[PDB]
RNA sequence: GAAACUGCGAAUGGCUCAUUAAAUCAGUUAUCGUUUAUUUGAUAGUUCCCUACAUGGUAUAACUGUGGUAAUUCUAGAGCUAAUACAUGCUUAAAAUCUCAGAUGUAUUUAUUAGAUUGAUGAUUCAUAAUAACUUUUCGAAUCGCAUGGCCUUGUGCUGGCGAUGGUUCAUUCAAAUUUCUGCCCUAUCAACUUUCGAUGGUAGGAUAGUGGCCUACCAUGGUUUCAACGGGUAACGGGGAAUAAGGGUUCGAUUCCGGAGAGGGAGCCUGAGAAACGGCUACCA
């Protein structure tokens, strides 16, 4: 197979975060954009963890091809991993997904109209229900 | 002209569009904490004494209890003040009140009955509202239930059944002010404390004291 | 300007952070707290900037609310907390103690300490003065104050806390020939020994020191901070003992690494 | 205000079965927009008191200075119905509510493009008739162009007050 | 966990450069002339003239129900309902000295004394203490989570953890306000300015958080000025800086940072530690 070589750079152990941080430098001669899955997998073969405490993200891909360089995350388990890892970096591993929410102008003009009502809607409903009604 | 008639013993209110302003005036000139006599308003309300509590005129504007004018005024509201509730704290704002003499101007006046005479109403006396909710702190239910002190109010408290998810769950008030031996703990607690720190402030002080004799001493 | 700000712009805060320029707009406003604003380090750039363990604020907030922080003895969840000098920051996870001190640049250098030095903490008495009912105090540069001290305890002295009862165990006096420690200004971060203290009545008390190397430089009597007796630090001294080497001995020691 | 803000009044528009987009069309003086008032003083929006004069859909001021309608004024009204008579409706019916989508057309021969933009954009038409003038030249050239359109009408005869109070037929 | 009460914040941020020429501002001083939420540390055995195994509704919101108005983040009446909201209210002896049994914590205010040659300062009436008193009464937890243990007359027992929040005062920290010295462009086709209605100073008081003509009463006749006062102009916010730059300079700097001012124009004020706030209020003008 290729010969994508992941050296790993810069171990900082910190078990204050329950993690391994470090520089992940793949070597991928003839081939480009070394998929982030397949890091995932690799790292997680290497560090002889399940692949989903192993994160890897932010890869620039060296100018002239040849190596990609980027940041990758070994959590001791996948608990404190789901704890730690941001949102976005859970969707897009595979974990629990997008939240469904309407856009952010949507969102800030719901919350204006609620900032006119004063108590619970049923209270001022019933009576504009029945003034309108006669 | 409408009127909200409310009977407060054992709960109740509901509202009576009176016409024929004729079977109207003895309402009018009337202040505000004031008792009228039902036999004017009509002779199916023979024998009810009426207090009048506020009311709203025709645009809505809510009428003021002291101010004494049969005109609609601004006047600049506070905090603990009727017909404003402030958005900030420490706002005051000029809003326009209804006067406290009650006339023709006047869309609803609110009177509440002081007395019962003849042939009970529909809708007020019929009719019974339960309060909506029970004593919750300890001496409060106390003095409801006409208990004493040592009366151990949790055996039996308001409780209200709530036949929802075929449980009848019941939920009952949560208890304020209970003797409860974690209270009891924490006092202990905090009298400790203010002992403890007592005692090694004066042990400290005794041995510096100690420590300047020993230092002066040295002459 | 109508109220205290509750912002720091990046670029207005103090250098020896070492802060991105253009990372963001602003920088950790120190909250109030024990040492002061300029010459403190929040939490936020110690955790993420000076050890690198956090990636961001997010992870460094997660580092102070699971208690793993721990400053002066206690946990001090608070993301941007004004750790100061010498303070010690103990972490349970990667169990090791460091000690924010000054380096020879004037920048707080990561430096580990043993356990048994990093029980205690060391401060500069900033006054001394009876508080009321009689009860005389001491009040020190980390805005510590300690009740019943030893009246001979004068300005300018220096105490060990303890920091476990914060009670003084033991003092140095500031006489000509003590190892003092140089706590702002130029000489920032320079270790030397008292040689003469002009005193300047109304004006700024002057001391001059001399560094192991026989150097002498003056500084004002208020960033002149005791640390002991000469060659006999009872602080743990960083690696570069604070020697202050020209630019020319600086780039021969580091070309010596080939 | 009857009303739905606006919340509530999509929610039922949602249902695009009990909406009804419709146009009134009539001669030039036929008085369309006074029965538009009628129609929309249960939403509300106008007193009783004035409706009949208070011809709300005719907005400018020349439109309200002249009693003459120019342009098309959509309102959109929210209408509460009977269950009894939902049954006798032979359309997809979905709810026991309606929102009404009216246009309100210029009579005058020389507006007939708003009639025209009216008829293009809605699929009902109310044909306003004055039982004293009858078919004139303008209700016809409406008429036309609705079924041209494809548009089916329904009719009101109006002005029965004034035929009862000044012909005494 | 809706709403609501409570608490905190909304006084930050952001925007713009209109005013502003000793003003702002820069560097440099001072608070022995003051306020300071928050943080951090320290700190309060003293209250009672028949509840403390825990008080009042003098309380109500939310919610129920009756509504007014075209409408506003409109609200009234009637029914409840809580607290770290509002208001009250004890248990802590022991050690201890003065006054003729009482008092002696702290907070407010005044007077007197000590504060030495028994603490600090360059310097005090400072810190601080004591004495004699005075308070439209300040505080001295009637507060909450999680764990349950030790003893024992085995009760509804006595003792007892880790935390949170509250709280008087002191110090500290974020600060704020005043403040010393010196330094602003053009202009004499501005040479006198100021002072009745404070101008410069003295005394006393008022007000302020504090100093001070800041205001008032009395009193003096002062104070700035050709070393350019005062006036006028600025298409003037000040600075860090920018452009060009042999040297020296000239010009710019509304604008990424610091400081100031303002929120259409003025004034006044609530709340709060902090606002003369305007995504707070009130009023006049447009
Ligand atoms: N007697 C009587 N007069 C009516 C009636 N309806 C309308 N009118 C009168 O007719 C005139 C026309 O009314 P509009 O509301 O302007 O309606 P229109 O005739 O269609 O006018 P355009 O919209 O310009 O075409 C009004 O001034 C009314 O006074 C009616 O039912 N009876
Ligand atoms: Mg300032
Ligand atoms: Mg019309
Ligand atoms: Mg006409
Ligand atoms: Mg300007
Ligand atoms: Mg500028
Ligand atoms: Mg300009
Ligand atoms: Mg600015
Ligand atoms: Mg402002
Ligand atoms: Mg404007
Ligand atoms: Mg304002
Ligand atoms: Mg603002």
């Amino acid at each position: 197979s290729d010969a994508v070589t992941i050296r790993t750079r810069k171990v900082i152990s910190n078990p204050l975060l329950a993690r391994k941080q470090f520089v992940v430098d793949v070597l991928h001669p003839n081939r480009a954009n070394v998929s982030k899955d397949e890091l995932r997998e690799k790292l997680a073969e290497v560090y002889k963890a399940e692949k989903d405490a192993v994160s890897v993200f932010g890869f620039r891909t060296q100018f002239g091809g040849g190596k990609s360089v980027g940041f990758g995350l070994v959590y001791n388990s996948v608990a404190e991993a789901k704890k730690f890892e941001p949102t976005y970096r859970l969707v897009r591993y595979g974990l629990a997904e997008k939240v469904e929410k309407a856009s952010r102008q949507q969102r800030k003009q719901k919350k204006n109209r609620d900032k006119k009502i004063f108590g619970t809607g049923k209270r001022l409903a019933k009576k504009v229900a029945r003034r309108n009604a006669d | 002209m409408k009127l909200n008639i409310s009977y407060p013993v054992n709960g109740s209110q509901k509202t009576f569009e009176i016409d024929d302003e004729h079977r109207i005036r003895v309402f009018f000139d009337k202040r505000i904490g004031q008792e009228v006599d039902g036999e004017a308003v009509g002779d199916e309300f023979k024998g009810y004494v009426f207090k009048i509590s506020g009311g709203n005129d025709k645009q809505g504007f809510p009428m003021k209890q002291g101010v004494l004018l049969p005109t609609r005024i601004k006047l600049l509201l506070t905090k603990n003040v009727s017909c404003y509730r402030p958005r900030r704290d420490g706002e005051r704002k000029r809003k326009s009140v209804r006067g406290a003499i009650v006339g023709p101007d006047l869309a609803v006046l609110a009177l509440v009955i002081v007395k019962k005479g003849e042939q009970e109403l529909e809708g007020l006396t019929d009719t019974t509202v339960p309060k909506r909710l029970g004593p919750k702190r300890a001496n409060n239910i106390r003095k409801f239930f006409g208990l004493s002190k040592e009366d151990d109010v949790r055996d039996f408290v308001i409780r209200r059944e709530v036949t929802k998810g075929e449980k009848t769950y019941t939920k009952a008030p949560k208890i304020q002010r209970l003797v409860t031996p974690q209270r009891l703990q924490r006092k202990r607690h905090q009298r400790a404390l203010k002992v403890r720190n007592a005692q090694a402030q004066r042990e400290a002080a005794a041995e510096y004291a100690q420590l300047l004799a020993k230092r002066l001493s040295e002459r | 300007a109508r109220g205290p700000k509750k912002h720091l712009k990046r670029l207005a805060a103090p250098h020896h952070w070492l802060l991105d320029k253009l990372s963001g707009c602003y920088a950790p406003r120190p909250s109030a707290g024990p040492h002061k604003l300029r010459e403190s380090l929040p939490l936020i750039v110690f955790l993420r900037n000076r050890l690198k363990y956090a990636l961001n604020g997010r992870e460094v907030k997660a580092i102070l609310m699971q208690r793993h922080v721990k400053v002066d003895g206690k946990v001090r969840t608070d993301t941007t907390y004004p750790a100061g000098f010498m303070d010690v920051i103990t972490l349970d996870a990667t169990n090791e103690n460091f000690r924010l001190v000054y380096d020879v640049k004037g920048r707080f250098a990561v430096h580990r300490i043993t356990d048994e030095e990093a029980s205690y903490k060391l401060g500069k008495v900033k006054k001394v003065q009876l508080g009321k009912k009689g009860v005389p105090y001491v009040v020190t540069h980390d805005g510590r104050t300690i009740r019943y001290p030893d009246p001979n305890i004068k300005v300018n002295d220096t105490v060990k806390i303890d920091l476990a009862s914060g009670k003084i165990t033991d003092f140095i006096k500031f006489d000509a020939g003590k190892l003092v420690y140089v706590t702002g200004g130029r000489n920032l971060g320079r270790i030397g020994t008292i040689v003469h203290k002009e005193r300047h009545d109304g004006g700024f008390d002057l001391v001059h020191i001399k560094d192991s190397l026989d150097n002498t430089f003056v500084t004002r009597l208020n960033n002149v901070f005791v640390i002991g007796e000469q060659g006999k630090p009872y602080i743990s001294l960083p690696k570069g003992k604070g020697i202050k080497l020209s630019i020319a001995e600086e780039r021969d020691r580091r070309r010596a690494q080939q | 205000m009857v009303a739905f803000t606006v919340d509530q009044m999509r929610s039922l528009m949602d249902k695009v079965t009990n909406v009804r987009n419709m146009s009134v069309i009539a001669h030039v003086d036929h008085g369309k927009s006074t029965l538009t008032d009628s129609l929309v003083q249960r939403a509300g929006i106008i007193s009783a008191a004035k409706a009949g004069e208070a011809r709300f859909t005719d907005t400018r001021k020349d439109e309200q200075e002249r009693g003459i309608t120019i342009k098309s004024t959509a309102i959109s009204l929210y209408s509460e119905m009977s269950d009894e008579d939902v049954k006798e409706i032979k359309q997809k019916t979905d709810g026991n509510s309606f929102l009404i989508n009216l246009i309100d057309s210029p009579g005058h021969v020389d507006f007939s493009s708003e009639v025209t933009a009216a008829l293009r954009v809605t699929d009902g038409a109310l044909v306003v008739v004055d039982t004293i003038e009858g078919v004139c030249v303008q209700t016809e050239t409406v008429l036309r162009q609705a079924l041209g359109e494809r548009i089916k009408p329904v009719v009101v005869i109006n002005k029965v007050d004034r035929a009862l109070l000044e012909l005494q037929v």
